[PDB]
């Protein structure tokens, strides 16, 4: 229900979201005994 | 075992600004300042040997021989009669 035309253009890009998994290295071991 | 330190990618996180200096910042200014003195007194960057430390640890030495004469001849002479 319009009396007026819309068209349909290029999106506006979203922030950039990334999935980049990030990796921690595990805490250190104990002094080995 | 962990010694790493990952670029920050946070721009909204904290900077760390007005550093000290640590024994290990220390020790590598100590390095390169005898490794150009080396290469000024002499025309050696190799640092195989350094004479010029050798030196510096001599005459230290003798004054590290002179406190502790003069501490012991103190003792000496306070603890005996």
């Amino acid at each position: 229900m319009s009396r007026l035309i819309f068209e349909h253009q290029r999106r506006l890009t979203p922030p950039t979201t990334r999935k980049g998994t990030i990796t921690i290295e595990p805490p250190p071991q104990l002094p080995r005994v | 075992f962990s010694s790493r330190t990952p670029v920050n990618e946070n721009p909204d996180g904290v900077q760390y600004r007005r550093g000290f200096v640590t024994r290990h910042q220390v020790s590598g200014w100590r390095f390169v300042m005898r490794r150009i003195a080396s290469g000024v007194a002499l025309h050696d960057t190799r640092m195989l040997v350094d004479p010029l430390r050798t030196q510096s640890r001599a005459v230290l030495t003798g004054a590290l021989i002179l406190v502790t004469g003069l501490v012991g001849c103190f003792i000496f002479s306070l603890f005996r009669p």
